[PDB]
RNA sequence: UAGGCCCAAGCGACUGUUUAUCAAAAACACAGGUCUCUGCUAAACCGUAAGGUGAUGUAUAGGGGCUGACGCCUGCCCGGUGCUGGAAGGUUAAGAGGAGUGGUUGAAGCUACGAAUCGAAGCCCCAGUAAACGGCGGUCCUAAGGUAGCGAAAUUCCUUGUCGGGUAAGUUCCGACCCGCACGAAAGGCGUAACGAUUUGGGCACUGUCUCAACGAGAGACUCGGUGAAAUCAUAGUACCUGUGAAGAUGCAGGUUACCCGCGACAGGACGGAAAGACCCCGUGGAGCUUUACUGUAGCCUGAUAUUGAAAUUUUCUAACCCGCACCACUUAUCGUGGUGGGAGACAGUGUCAGGCGGGCAGUUUGACUGGGGCGGUCGCCUCCUAAAAGGUAACGGAGGCGCUCAAAGGUUCCCUCAGAAUGGUUCAUUCAUAGAGUGUAAAGGCAUAAGGGAGCUUGACUGCGAGACCUACAAGUCGAGCAGGGUCGAAAGACGGACUUAGUGAUCCGGUGGUUCCGCAUG
RNA sequence: GACAAUGGUAGGAGAGCGUUCUAAGGGCGUUGAAGCAUGAUCGUAAGGACAUGUGGAGCGCUUAGAAGUGAGAAUGCCGGUGUGAGUAGCGAAAGACGGGUGAGAAUCCCGUCCACCGAUUGACUAAGGUUUCCAGAGGAAGGCUCGUCCGCUCUGGGUUAGU
RNA sequence: GAGGGUAGCGGAGAAAUUCCAAUCGAACCUGGAGAUAGCUGGUUCUCUCCGAAAUAGCUUUAGGGCUAGCCUCAAGUGAUGAUUAUUGGAGGUAGAGCACUGUUUGGACGAUUCAGACAAACUCCGAAUGCCAAUAAUUUAACUUGGGAGUCAGAACAUGGGUGAUAAGGUCCGUGUUCGAAAGGGAAACAGCCCAGACCACCAGCUAAGGUCCCAAAAU
RNA sequence: AUCCUGAGUACGACGGAGCACGUGAAAUUCCGUCGGAAUCUGGGAGGACCAUCUCCUAAGGCUAAAUACUCUCUAGUGACCGAUAGUGAACAGUACCGUGAGGGAAAGGUGAAAAGCACCCCGGAAGGGGAGUGAAAUAGAACCUGAAACCGUGUGCUUACAAGUAGUCAGAGCCCGUUAAUGGGUGAUGGCGUGCCUUUUGUAGAAUGAACCGGCGAGUUACGAUUUGAUGCAAGGUUAAGCAGUAAAUGUGGAGCCGUAGCGAAAGCGAGUCUGAAUAGGGCGUUUAGUAUUUGGUCGUAGACCCGAAACCAGGUGAU
RNA sequence: ACAUAGCAUAUCAGAAGGCACACCCGGAGAACUGAAACAUCUUAGUACCCGGAGGAAGAGAAAGAAAAUCGAUUCCCUUA
RNA sequence: GCCGGACCGGCACCA
């Protein structure tokens, strides 16, 4: 018969991008969902206090390279 | 009934109470004013009889939108700053009653 | 006969001027220490009855204005 | 027409009784035994009561429990439960009692509460009681660890135990052994003559039970005259094989076979007829039953108070109340009602209120998931893998953690850099060492901008918010720039609305506490 | 006129057919209404006509209104009639022949012989039933066949108490 | 034998759940009463247009229900929908590799080095795809608000995986198709495979899958 | 106000009950038990309670009308039934069933008029064939009409080598001749072809249901809600009960209801308001359309689409 | 003891029982059911049973409603 | 939680 000592997980929390390399956000929007600096603020990016990374302007969305092993995301203004 | 889970009304908080000695009053604006030409005297009386006011409740209260354009003397139990300014201005009175 | 109100439902909600009711917030009763302050200063700010809610529950306050 | 008999074993002593209609028995009863209650308006029982049964009886009697003739006997345990008896030490209700507090009008008054203290039974405690409920293990422990007798047994799982007898051959039987899974002394132990439509083994007699069937008689069947139902039934011109198919085909495919219609026969199929499967599961279905399930309740016990009085200090008295107590009358009357004596007596009974006991009786509850159900496990939250390089993604898939902690382990400014190894020294020093350390805690993602280490000051582990987003059926959950009010650190730019991030939680209703330019039922 | 669309369960939407009743209008009918039956008729469907026969007194059409408004299944309810089928059965047993009656006789009556019960298949009380008792007549149905017979049908009768 | 008595929250019981008018774990009759039935069965004319679901979350919930998802009807809005091309981006699978963690086989040297292998919870690396966006071609939706639903048993096949035994016409998820709700041709027959979506009529034609000796159309 | 004006009363405590109100801050009314006032300078009530004010005057009784009902009677009515309907009952609480309480049917129609068939014939009769009556007797009493299942008689085509959900498409032969239509009946022979309903992932299914035929048999109505269509009026819209009228339309009736203003728990303020210290920010609002009646759809309360439990309770009937 | 109870007589005829007992007043009073279980609650003071009457019954002449005052009871509309 | 002894013992307990 026996029984499994297995069989619990947590809640699934929907990480990762939300908006595009590339698109236009308002600002607050919420750019990346993370564990961590996976990705760092960059350019009028801020990062929140569970490691979100969001728009602080309205502006253009544009994930870059930051050195030779981290990357980070920035928004540009339209103008 | 949502098959069990707890309903939506059971699971919000009430809130508040009613007033036993609310008062709440029959409202006319100036636009409603204007029907009545220069110069007359407007009373609870006077406005239930041309129809402006159909019920009464615990009084007559003057308001303030629209646009008055007529000069009255307007008796009625409550005022508010701008329809007392707006009679009072466009050449009128008013008196609480 | 006539339709009867929903009574703990008219003591929860208030009518608007559209026909939306507004209502007060669950999680407000206690154990406040387990609540973070944002948590609790934004539960202070009441909320609408839901779309989906209301096409459940329209008809428990249709006397009620 | 009219007993078959014998040997041996289990059970029950015996005659009797029982499931009308599948059980007649080893079950019930029984005479006998024992325990217990009961002093008579007995106890017990029926009834709301009156009235009754008990009994026109009176402890050699009546009710209840268990055992079950008779013979020999019936061992140990009173820790637990029940029962019996103590004690008034603690705990508790009505009721008694009023310290005191508030509301209102400087009071009184009215009003809402209200604390010492008193206040029974029960329970907690002690003792006894086992033919009371029960228990009679595993140096250790217990209340005590099985006496006599019996034992592979109506009890023995292994098991057809082993040995002997009976047979040519015996899983049954009889006799022994004891290793009693898991006998055992009145839910009685071991025996027992007689008895049994009882169960079991053996033998004689006897036979169509059988080897192995044959013949004969009669009633049906069968033919004719008469009379004439029924269950069933989607329509039917209703073949077989191999296959196919909801996985077992008269009806589909491909073959094979078969001229049309009766009658007597047989039962392989028509998953044949019959009864909306009794088994099994499911329904927030029902019913009967149990109890240390929950909530009640008939009834019983106990206290206060009313009926309910009079004197001493529990005792006394008589006059209320009571007598299924005697005599007398109504009255040819074991009812009743009055009268007189006697008994008892402010007790009892009864009413109201209170506390306790109360499967005697009642209403109900007693989860779900589940490779059927039960049993086991699981049930919310966090992290990883499965998860197929966005997100999401299941199984009783694979691994772990959480229901906190920290007054700094928070904020800020400044400074600093680790593990390991080798080499020398009775932790100290040098060089390699991108982290191979540390980060409160599980994992993952991060971090030497250090988020890791230390130091000074400090309390932003603020108040009112909040454009805009993430997540999402809802209720919830998450991030958030900026704005204002006041601060902390820093020279300053600035940072700070707890903690490297992500668990550490629980709705509503109700109640408590603090505040309050709110309401407050004619007015205050 | 030239292009497109039109499989469909749960289900949504639309347009219609037919039934009964009502209002108003307009009609049919003993020179034959409704209903029923038959036909080789018409419309995209539900359905609508016509002709003939039967029937014998009511009934269409138009517009609108209102509904007990449409059945093939509920082991549905009631009624009728099949199938099984000339099949099972005809309920413990001894009858035979002669004579009679009669439309008709195994079955009724008479006779002879035979057979069965006889601690009873005999005889008498009670309960229960309630006219079944008797006579004449009858034979549709009842009688498990038949029936001239009967506990059946018709008519008329019958029960007498001081013990 | 006769005459009587005990009655259903009850009687009676030499005790069997036994009997109380042919079925007693609580008789029968009437009434409350059309109890309740998240269950089974049934629900009656026609044609036309559209046309699902068998999923998520929560549920004393699991064959019930609610909200969402998917259908329909009507109003609105108006490029916001679909596909492809190009461009930019996020991410760690396939593969590969051993630089970390762990596993492992031979050498050599005084643990290091050399060579060679293994991994869902290893990664110095890393595709194809798929996804998110931006402005051209093609295309026809898309969204909002209201009225009305049904669905919450799914099945096979192919493929990426777990589980089982690289068993099952097994089971649980991802992806696509078909059945469901789809007739027609093929696969002998054969829901789920292959071809292909039936408005009606025709004794016209061309093809698909699959076929062309006879059954049986077309090549002995 | 000298005297009187309802005493075991009012009231209170405890336990209950009735009040929309479940003991609640619970006023007000009643019952049981026990206690227990005052006396116009009094007493009660105004939702705990106190004070003030206001209203009233318990513990005695009587009292028509507007209201409720229908086994009845009289006079009438119906977009109610029309013999399986409508009462169970058009001819019955009968027949029948049960010890009993109790349950409980079936069954209407000749014809205008009985003119209900004199008489003859077969037959014991029954029943027939004539003859008569009648407009009609296949209107002859088992009587209007006379469907279907089912049972028979006659025969135009066809059938005894054939394997079948019975048809359909093709098709000779034979027989007929119409609502005259590129007709009707039958059918050698060839192709194709496993009923219907329900329930299912999937049913020819060997899963369910139906012997056949006929009748009967299931989303209705009332009152509310919401939405849509229609119509009237419009910053307005509309009446309810009642009264009048013919059981009507309608007239009258403006009480009331929904709109014209929202925001706030509330006091309140008001085109704003709430939050807030804020002249900030934010929520809900303003920046015209409603209302009455009604067709359709859906929901709620009612049994609510129909049939079906095992059971529960109450009052009776049974020991033949 | 007196009386009373009791026992006879004479006169009267008051009660009894029935119903459409439908509606009404009073005593007493369920359960299935709903709450998606269930006990408070609901079904419901309903069904049933018992008593008493009338053409109606019940209520009725303020120790009332109220907050500007009204003026017995009952019933209809509305409040809702 | 209330109280008596040294936690024990009774009582109380309707988000
Ligand atoms: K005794
Ligand atoms: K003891
Ligand atoms: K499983
Ligand atoms: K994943
Ligand atoms: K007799
Ligand atoms: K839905
Ligand atoms: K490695
Ligand atoms: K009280
Ligand atoms: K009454
Ligand atoms: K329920
Ligand atoms: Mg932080
Ligand atoms: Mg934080
Ligand atoms: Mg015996
Ligand atoms: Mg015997
Ligand atoms: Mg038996
Ligand atoms: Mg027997
Ligand atoms: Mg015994
Ligand atoms: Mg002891
Ligand atoms: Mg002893
Ligand atoms: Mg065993
Ligand atoms: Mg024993
Ligand atoms: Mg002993
Ligand atoms: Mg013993
Ligand atoms: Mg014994
Ligand atoms: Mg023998
Ligand atoms: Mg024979
Ligand atoms: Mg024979
Ligand atoms: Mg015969
Ligand atoms: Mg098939
Ligand atoms: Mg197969
Ligand atoms: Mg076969
Ligand atoms: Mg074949
Ligand atoms: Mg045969
Ligand atoms: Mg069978
Ligand atoms: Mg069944
Ligand atoms: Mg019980
Ligand atoms: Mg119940
Ligand atoms: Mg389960
Ligand atoms: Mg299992
Ligand atoms: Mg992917
Ligand atoms: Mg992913
Ligand atoms: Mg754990
Ligand atoms: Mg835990
Ligand atoms: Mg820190
Ligand atoms: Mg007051
Ligand atoms: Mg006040
Ligand atoms: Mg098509
Ligand atoms: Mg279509
Ligand atoms: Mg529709
Ligand atoms: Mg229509
Ligand atoms: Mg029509
Ligand atoms: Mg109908
Ligand atoms: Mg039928
Ligand atoms: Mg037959
Ligand atoms: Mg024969
Ligand atoms: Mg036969
Ligand atoms: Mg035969
Ligand atoms: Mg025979
Ligand atoms: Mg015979
Ligand atoms: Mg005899
Ligand atoms: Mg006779
Ligand atoms: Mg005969
Ligand atoms: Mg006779
Ligand atoms: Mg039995
Ligand atoms: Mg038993
Ligand atoms: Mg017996
Ligand atoms: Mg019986
Ligand atoms: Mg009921
Ligand atoms: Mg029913
Ligand atoms: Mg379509
Ligand atoms: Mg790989
Ligand atoms: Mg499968
Ligand atoms: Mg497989
Ligand atoms: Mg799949
Ligand atoms: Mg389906
Ligand atoms: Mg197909
Ligand atoms: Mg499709
Ligand atoms: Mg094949
Ligand atoms: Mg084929
Ligand atoms: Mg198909
Ligand atoms: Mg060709
Ligand atoms: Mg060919
Ligand atoms: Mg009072
Ligand atoms: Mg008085
Ligand atoms: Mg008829
Ligand atoms: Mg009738
Ligand atoms: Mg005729
Ligand atoms: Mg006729
Ligand atoms: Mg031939
Ligand atoms: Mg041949
Ligand atoms: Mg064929
Ligand atoms: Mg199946
Ligand atoms: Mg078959
Ligand atoms: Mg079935
Ligand atoms: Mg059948
Ligand atoms: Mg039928
Ligand atoms: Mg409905
Ligand atoms: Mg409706
Ligand atoms: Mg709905
Ligand atoms: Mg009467
Ligand atoms: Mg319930």
């Amino acid at each position: 018969v026996s029984s499994t000592k297995n069989g619990r997980d947590s809640e699934s929390k929907r990480l990762g991008a939300k908006r595009a390399d590339g698109q236009f956000v308002t600002g607050g929007s919420i750019l990346y969902r993370q564990r961590g600096t996976k990705i760092y603020p960059g350019e009028n990016v801020g990062r929140g206090g569970d490691d979100t990374l969001f728009a602080k302007i309205d502006g253009v969305v544009k994930f870059e390279r930051k050195g030779r092993d981290k990357k980070q995301v920035s928004v540009y203004a339209v103008a | 009934f949502e098959g069990g889970q707890l309903p939506l009304f059971r699971r919000l908080p009430k809130r508040g109470f009613t007033n036993i000695n609310r008062k709440e009053y029959a409202i006319v604006n100036l636009d409603q004013l204007n029907k009545f030409e220069d110069g007359t005297e407007v009373t609870p009386a006077l406005l239930v009889e041309s129809g402006v006011v159909k019920n009464e409740k615990s009084g007559i209260k003057i308001l303030g939108n629209g646009s008055l354009d007529k000069k009255l003397t307007v008796k009625a139990h409550k005022f508010s700053a701008s329809a007392a300014e707006a009679i009072d201005a466009k050449g009128g009175a008013h008196e609480v009653i | 006969p006539k339709m009867k109100t929903h009574r703990g439902a008219a003591k929860r909600v208030k009518r608007t001027a559209s026909g939306q009711l507004k209502r007060s917030r669950a999680f407000t009763s206690h154990l406040f220490a387990n609540k973070s302050t944002k948590q609790k200063r934004q539960l202070r700010k009441a909320r609408l009855v839901s779309k989906s809610d209301m096409k459940r529950v329209k008809q428990l306050l249709a006397y009620k204005k």
